């Protein structure tokens, strides 16, 4: 599926 | 914006994408 | 998006994916219409008889982006929400009337080969487009089938369809806030949008001034492709007042 994205995005 | 609904890979610099010209042919 | 084909690079830069954070999933389509403001489809955030009620911090916006699944490293850009705003009159109850929906992002998005903006039409460029037999655009991430999922963004060009047999092809209430599109089944080809495609644009390219226009909004169907079925669009110009009050108040 959906690879993961920056985790500055999630934060 | 002025430069609303002009796109930079196609209207900028004055290329078609691959069925623009179906949609222009429906405009009767 | 059914029976379509993969986009271009850039060919629909003003393309919106909402992601929702937790689980990391699609939501929906939506479009760039300006530096800090995408729209989509009001379903798409509120609608309660499948429990659904997104907040600001539930969602992103991912921007430029091409392949569906990818982190598209150095092209794509995502935003984060400052706030949601439903049409008033959203009619979630009965048949999605009025299914229009903006945000406004955090941080304004820098522009670039693969994110610009589209236009919202006029009085004179709807009543003009706005016919039988003119073709707008579709596009999105959603299911290639009714009943898998893209690679890359799919793009379908689709016929508007006359009211009369608009109405007669479904029981659903229609308003003048809709219009719907698709071939007939006479007319051999075949194409629409299908879940996930939900708050993407649906868009025109003025024979006047060569700009893209945003028309209509991906709203709802009866399964996806069905012959004598039509998708139906969120009128965007009908609903402009609305979404110049809120952009003026809140821009
Ligand atoms: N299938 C329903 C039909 C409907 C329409 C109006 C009110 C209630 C039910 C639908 O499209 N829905 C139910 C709520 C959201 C929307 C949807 O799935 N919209 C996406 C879509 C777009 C085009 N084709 C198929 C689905
Ligand atoms: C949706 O969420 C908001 C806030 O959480 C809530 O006030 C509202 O009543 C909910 N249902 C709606 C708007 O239909
Ligand atoms: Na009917
Ligand atoms: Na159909």
């Amino acid at each position: 599926d959906f690879e993961e994205i920056p985790e500055e995005y999630l934060q | 914006e002025a430069d609303c609904g002009l796109r930079p890979l196609f209207e900028k610099k004055s290329l078609e994408d691959k069925t623009e010209r179906e949609l222009l042919e429906s405009y009767i | 998006i059914v029976e379509g084909s993969d986009a271009e690079i850039g060919m629909s830069p003003w393309q919106v994916m909402l992601f929702r954070k937790s689980p990391q999933e699609l939501l929906c389509g939506a479009s760039l219409i300006s530096d800090r403001w995408v729209l989509t489809a009001a379903h798409c955030l509120l609608y309660p008889p499948w429990d659904k009620n997104f907040t600001e911090n539930d969602l992103l916006v991912r921007i430029g982006k091409h392949s569906r699944t990818r982190y598209e490293r150095n092209i794509e850009k995502i935003s984060m929400l400052e706030k949601i705003y439903i049409h008033p009159r959203y009619n979630w109850r009965e048949n999605l009337d009025r299914d229009i929906a903006l945000m406004k992002l955090k941080k304004p998005v820098a522009f670039s080969d693969y994110i610009h903006p589209v236009c919202l039409p006029d009085r004179e460029t709807a009543a003009s487009l706005l016919q039988a037999g003119y073709k707008g655009r579709v596009t999105g991430w959603g299911n290639l089938k009714e009943t898998g999922q893209p690679s890359v963004l799919q793009v379908v060009n689709l016929p508007i369809v006359e009211r009369p047999v608009c109405k007669d092809s479904t029981r659903i209430r229609i308003t003048d806030n809709m219009f719907c599109a698709g071939y007939k089944p006479d007319e051999g080809k075949r194409g629409d949008a299908c879940e996930g495609d939900s708050g993407g644009p649906f868009v025109m390219k003025s024979p006047f001034n060569n700009r893209w226009y945003q028309m209509g909004i991906v709203s709802w169907g009866e399964g996806c492709d069905r012959d004598g079925k039509y998708g139906f669009y969120t009128h965007v110009f009908r609903l402009k007042k609305w979404i110049q009050k809120v952009i003026d108040q809140f821009g």
